[PDB]
């Protein structure tokens, strides 16, 4: 269900590993109604902050290459809207640190927030309203959907909520008929590479494939 | 001090019980009732989440309920069940012998996940919560509840 | 902002009249035992009677504070015995002039 | 087919002829509380008894019914104020028709 | 409405709050009593196998239980417990101040297992089932129990 | 040994938006106290009521099946007005009140 | 047979029910009043280790509690937790709806481990324990408590007691 | 005991059918009973969301029919029939009299099940040769046969004599050896031959069985 995607519409691709290794799987509630629902370890506001922390670093990693500074923006696979296609689970928020703590409820409920967005995100991707109180949008920054299976895993048939995997991926232009337009995006990998690698954070666990 | 009204012949007198001195006979317990006449028809505004501005949590103060003879019907019923952010519920189960509102048309249910400072959640009012046939000063989880308020009749 | 229609339900039994049907086992369940009715026009009682509730309210929370039991039945069964102890309690006089029982010749 | 004996158990006791036997930690025990006796012939008011308790229960049914609280320990302070309430809730009279006492001259 | 009865000089008058006029008197509370009568000593059958036939279960009507002051001397008295196909048991415990019948001839103890269809058992009759002191319309596990109808009487000191 | 004094506190009630339970005072909030100093003629003849008291409060106890009593002054109500209305009363007044006029 | 003191103009006269005869008017249920004295007031010896004397342990008997409306100014007040030798707590936990004792000046409390031979532990001289306008004739445990008695009155036109 | 039954009655003179029985899918139930008793805990075989199939089994086995030369071979022409041609069936489900539409009985009301198959195992197990269980039913424990069913035989897995206990209900069907008469054991062989086949591939996945 993942290659199928890579081969209709990629481009080279750099993905990620994503694991909790500390925290674990909460419990939440739909409002109005839909029973229990579990959510799974990487989707913890203790430790979501972190994995958008590290991809908005992604997003500002520059390269150099001879008198020029290169961007992700300049090699990135933009389809309109110069956002960069981010095929992240938290591209449902639009990828800002100040939106993912937001709260509409009162002393006694809990209308909608990072929870009832991620329920209605995994089912209509392409929503512009939510339906709840906030009326967010489920679209990414770069203007399409994000399909939860592409951005998930380790979760039980449609139970996107126990999902142990966030998968992040990272649309790059293949530049096979413009050698140097491949140098400049060969160069910004390398320091891709090594900044991930090398990210010193506990409360993830990142590696590649 | 506690006012008591005197209903003649589909007219109603406002007294109490020392003002009064008679030629309004009293003949038997039958006849003193105790009705509790539904708030959402003096004039308010009631969705599931605009209602929620009238009630809110204390701790420290005592639970009571009364009792009330025949009621009306309530136009809007709520039902709900809360939990705490990472707790079990704040609403306390309902005492035995409490069922919910007889005659409700239509019922607003919500069980949700919310902040609770306090242990019991009181009308910011001072009106109460109709049960069935019970009216008490908090509420109680999973039973269907109309805001009102006892008045008290002697019929003639 | 008066509402003057009023209906009304009332979970009180007819005595007179049942036929295998008092019996418990019998019987209608814990929902179909109230008697409905209602109270259109004539608005002059049900919104003078919207102001009554309104202002027993004080009083009813000021006594329930005082009180140390869950449940109160007993408020109509107090004004009943406080009904008699203001008549009869004290005593009266033929005459009455606090009393009743006018005397006749 | 009537009893006409009654063997019966009262649970009262007596304010008097008691000696730290009032005491709760004293005194007897749940079962030691309950004085009894004994109703042989006079069958006119012991079959006239069970005939009454047949009587009543469809009242009580349907009282019970009409009531939200378990144990009912009220009814007979109920009729007690019903007595007292018809026979002085209204105004009496000197000649007492329907009231009572007693007009000297 | 209910029925009650005057004794007067060992004669027995029924009559009601509603009836009577002036010659009958009220002294004190003390004389309002309560009585239980037992049904057993209405010539009915008596037995476990035979006596289940006058009582069924029943679901949606919650038990009630009133007090009675006086009570017989029970022929017979019953003790039940019975627990659901897999385990559970459907009496209802005997609620907080709830025992036995006091003065029993001659008791019925069975405990086994049985079908339930319905939260409480009723009397199939109309008639109470009496305990210490507290008559009530529904069965409880463990507890002796007689069943019969109460009385309201009131006596001329 | 009598203590001629007696400090009492009284839960009863007698303001603005203050009767609402949300507003209000707490469980302990709720008491008014008094004094009573000298004039022990009251004092220690009402320490002398409760032991007697006692020895009746707790034979009434030991009859009635419920846990909390309530009504033990209401049924002392009913008590007054059956004695002195519940027999048959008399303008001539050999016991009964109702002062005679003419 | 239950003695009814009547209060005028600061003077007791203990009666009956009955024996009230006329004039002694009785115009509301409000100046019926349950008054609840302290044993501390009649010139008893209160320790925490030797009032333990005076109450004991029994089984059979029900537990039974009684309201009152006014009570006095506790000299001494007692907070006990008792439990059995091995992990079960003699005093049966307090019923909904009873608070401790409304104005103490000294609390008094003892923890600990004791034999337990009864069921619930009554007084050995007759008295109530005083509980929130709730007179019990049991011990609950974690709730404050001192030992009193009860008086039924009737009040003049002044209520005030 | 087991070894003893096959040599004194069960000598070489007869041939025995035997096959290992356990419910590998359900556990073990308690059963109290009717005026005080005590709970007694049954083994897992004896409850009837199963217990109907150990009895298709052997009804079934009953029923298989072998071809030698021009005559159809069953069970009853080469079985041990002491007396009435009933085949001798050595099984826990022989104390009801080998049917299925017998052992979803009952006795009691709605109020207590008095009697049932529960009370009818205990019983007889204590005394297999009598004919009445002293029960409000009053069913007898005699097999079709004619004679007892010892329970030791035909139960296994329990512990002392709680044969209520046993994961195990032993079935045994005695055969003629004819030993004396080589036509007879043709026929008998051919009848066996069927037998092993069936039940060694016999489809339900709620009971495990194998020989010996």
């Amino acid at each position: 269900l993942e290659k199928e995607y890579f081969d209709q519409h990629f481009f080279r691709t750099e993905q990620l590993i994503i694991r909790a290794p500390l925290t674990d799987k909460h419990i939440y509630q739909p409002y109005p109604s839909g029973a229990d629902v579990p959510f799974g370890p990487p989707l913890d506001i203790q430790i979501l902050h972190q994995v958008l922390d590290l991809q908005i670093a992604i997003e500002n990693i520059t390269a150099s290459y001879d008198n020029e500074t290169v961007t992700l923006q300049d090699i990135c696979l933009a389809p309109l809207n110069t956002n960069c296609t981010i095929l992240s689970v938290l591209n449902y928020f639009q990828n800002s640190h100040s939106v993912l703590d937001h709260k509409k409820g009162d002393d006694f409920f809990v209308y909608a927030d990072y929870h009832t967005h991620f329920l209605y995100c995994v089912r209509a991707p392409a929503s512009l309203n939510d339906t709840s109180l906030l009326h967010d949008p489920c679209l990414g920054t770069f203007g399409g959907p994000v399909f939860p299976w592409l951005v998930l895993g380790g979760y039980d048939d449609q139970n996107y909520n126990n999902a142990t995997a966030l998968v992040i991926t990272f649309p790059v232009n293949n530049y096979y008929n413009d050698t140097e337009k491949l140098q400049r995006a060969q160069a910004w990998e390398k320091e891709f590479i090594n900044f991930v690698k090398n990210y010193k954070n506990p409360n993830l666990t990142i590696s590649f494939t | 001090s506690m006012p008591l009204g005197v209903v003649t012949n589909s007219t109603l007198e406002v007294t109490e019980i020392d003002q009064l001195v008679c030629k309004d006979h009293l003949a038997s317990t039958d006849q003193l009732k105790s009705v509790g006449l539904n708030l959402e028809g003096s004039g308010v505004s009631t969705d599931i989440p605009s209602a929620t501005k009238r009630w809110g949590f204390r701790s420290g103060v005592p639970p009571k309920v009364v009792s009330y003879e025949a009621g009306e019907w309530a136009e809007n019923c709520y039902n709900l069940e809360i939990k705490k952010p990472d707790g079990s519920e704040c609403l306390p189960p309902p005492p035995d012998g409490v069922r919910g509102f007889p005659r409700c048309r239509y019922v607003h249910k919500a069980q949700g996940t919310g902040p609770c400072p306090g242990d019991y959640a009181f009308h910011k009012d001072g009106a109460f919560f109709l049960y069935d046939r019970l009216a008490s000063t908090v509420i109680y989880r999973g039973v269907n509840f109309a805001e009102g308020v006892i008045a008290f009749l002697i019929l003639a | 902002k008066c509402n003057p229609n009023l209906h009304y339900w009332t979970a009180q039994e007819q005595h007179n009249a049942a036929g295998i049907a008092w019996i418990p086992y019998f019987g209608p369940g814990a929902e179909g035992i109230y008697t409905e009715g209602l109270m259109h026009n004539q608005n002059a009682l049900v919104c003078g009677l919207r102001q009554l509730a309104n202002e027993t309210t004080q009083a009813l929370q000021l006594f329930l504070r005082a009180t140390t039991e869950l449940r109160t039945y007993t408020i109509l069964n107090r004004k009943a015995i406080d009904f008699l102890l203001r008549r009869w309690g004290g005593t009266c006089r033929i005459l009455g002039p606090d009393c009743c029982i006018e005397p006749h010749d």
